[PDB]
């Protein structure tokens, strides 16, 4: 079980981690966060209390190296750091458990609605998206936008998401414009899994990623790219079973997580309405259509 | 964007453009079969692309054989449109080639875009304009190349036969479109009205009456009496009742 210590707590922030978040109050003893389950990517994240502009986080996994926060009073937030030093981190660690100034990472036995959520997203995919090649780990915030976005302006500190653009030459081969058009296999199957993703899982990890910067920095971006990855799927009349059988359990875990309260923001009325009623897979998403129909009739 | 009353004279300035009307490219008659059910047999078609400017109509022939063994018709018709504008466009020179086509119909936008994605700078438009270009087919030499077609085609005409030596694209436009929108409210009258005196004829190389300008403006008037005889028999309005500005609002509506 892995440990990310904080040198201080300086300023009010909620922090969240992962699903969790607490409170933590102006120069509060709060040292980090402990117990953190290997095996998953894990995402630390913060919105001041001063100031909900200021929501970012890190994308990390605890086998790639020793992670803590450190606040930045010039640049006005919490960073992560690399630790090289195994033998001071340790000891470091030690000092704050035995004086029991961390959180636990408050996992239920039973719950496995993380590993749901991150079960196709690799630390190795996250460092591609986003780009910052002397970080083990990756900032992402509120306001990034995806290199898609950029094109419709700092190219260092944008999302770079697989663009798809259902009017495009990619999408759409020379005298197949209907065909192409009106049954997106060609450009889900061809260019997209075999072409860009090379696997489903690729293409499933960037679509969790997606969804998990919208959910927790309401990243208009990645709610594009979530949704964007979605319709295609569903707007395919030919899609490999597995995939159709994984993307039930993918969305389900999605819609059972997003808070009620952010539904309206967070959720395409044209492409959910799209996926469930009338495309070719209007009929595969039966665990997915149950608890849309159950948690948010409204928009439906 | 939108193509509407507001941004109206930019039909007639020098960019080149194209209205497309795909209402006449799938045409059916309904009849019922032998066992009592009911089946459609379709005759043949047209896309209407019409320059605004010049006159110059690229009418493409849509013979029934494009339907053969193919199902969802109404959608294919919009695919076929596209696809036959696209061909259209790349049988131009460069020069040629229109800077923006304008769609009558918003279904057509979609098919056309992605038809037409070889040619980045050619603006796809609607337009809130409600254009009468359904009432072609009303033009009798039009619908007898359109009928007699044993393959498919394309005929070129000029819409406006001659006009353009006496009168500008603006009032041609305005005469097109009153015409077309009379065929289509009362094609009965309308065709009366334009080949009652048996002395004006239609020349060989034309499409309408050889009209002096002052018959052009008896004419004019008559259809714009036949569109408010219409309007009125179809709404039960006194007509006679009605003032120039409140007549004015109605051909325009
Ligand atoms: C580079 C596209 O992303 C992926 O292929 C992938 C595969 N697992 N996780 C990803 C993520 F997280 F980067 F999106």
């Amino acid at each position: 079980m892995n440990t990310v210590p904080f040198t201080s707590a300086p300023i009010e922030v909620t922090i969240g981690i992962d699903q969790y978040s607490f409170n933590v109050k102006e120069n509060q003893p709060f040292h980090g966060i402990k117990d953190i389950p290997i095996g998953h990517v894990h995402v630390i994240h913060f919105q001041h209390a001063d100031n909900s502009s200021m929501r970012y986080g890190y994308w990390f996994d605890c086998r790639m190296g020793n992670f803590y926060i450190q606040y930045d009073p010039k640049d006005g937030l919490y960073k992560m750091m690399e630790e090289r030093d195994g033998a001071k981190f340790e000891n470091i660690v030690h000092n704050f458990k035995e004086r029991q100034m961390m959180v636990s990472y408050p996992k239920i036995d039973e719950d496995d609605t993380w590993y749901n959520l991150t079960e196709f997203v690799q630390m190795d995919k996250i460092r591609k998206i986003v780009r910052k090649d002397e970080n083990q780990f990756s900032y992402v915030d509120s306001s990034m936008t995806t290199v898609q976005e950029n094109e419709l302006s700092d190219p260092a500190h944008s999302l770079n998401y697989t663009v798809i653009n259902f009017k495009s030459r990619e999408a759409i081969r020379p005298g197949h414009e209907m065909e192409d058009f009106l049954d997106k296999s060609y450009y889900l199957n061809t260019v997209m899994l075999q072409g860009i993703f090379k696997n489903s899982s690729n293409y499933f990890g960037e679509l969790q990623f997606a969804f998990l910067n919208a959910m927790f920095f309401g990243n208009y971006g990645s709610s594009l790219q979530w949704h964007a990855m979605i319709e295609l799927i569903c707007s395919s009349a030919t899609v490999p079973k597995h995939m159709l059988d994984k993307l039930d359990e993918i969305l389900y875990y999605q819609i059972k997580t997003l808070p009620e309260q952010y539904s309206d923001i967070l959720l395409n009325e044209r492409v959910w309405n799209i996926c469930l009623y009338s495309s070719f897979q209007k009929n595969s998403l039966h665990n997915t259509e149950k608890i849309m129909e159950n948690k948010y009739p409204e928009l439906l | 964007g939108a193509m509407n009353s507001s941004n109206y004279a930019e039909l007639f300035n020098n960019d080149i453009k194209l209205f497309v009307d795909d209402t006449n490219v799938y045409r059916v008659t309904v009849h019922k079969t032998f066992e009592g059910n009911v089946a459609t047999k379709a005759i043949n078609g047209c896309i209407f692309t019409l320059n605004p400017k010049t006159g110059h109509l690229f009418l493409k022939i849509i013979h029934t054989s494009v339907w053969a063994g193919q199902k969802r018709l109404s959608q294919l018709a919009k695919w076929k449109t596209a696809e036959e504008v696209s061909a259209l466009v790349r049988s131009l020179p460069k020069e040629e080639q229109p800077k923006q086509i304008i769609v009558t119909r918003k279904a057509m936008l979609d098919p056309l875009e992605v038809h037409m994605l070889d040619f980045p700078n050619i603006a796809i438009r609607p337009t809130e304009l409600r254009l009468p270009f359904s009432a072609a087919m009303s033009i009798d030499k039009l619908s007898d190349v359109v009928m007699k077609a044993t393959e498919p085609q394309m005929v070129l005409f000029n819409i406006y036969d001659d006009w353009l030596d006496r009168i500008s694209s603006y009032t041609a436009f305005s005469r097109l479109t009153l015409l077309l929108r009379a065929l289509k409210t009362n094609e009965e009258s309308a065709k009366m009205i334009l080949l009652s005196d048996p002395t004006i004829t239609i020349k060989s190389y034309h499409l309408w009456p050889s009209f002096t300008d002052e018959q052009w403006i008896t004419i004019e008037s008559q259809m714009r009496d036949l569109i408010l005889t219409e309007y009125g028999r179809k709404y039960n309005v006194n007509i006679s009742a009605l003032t120039q500005t409140e007549i004015k609002d109605i051909i325009l509506g």
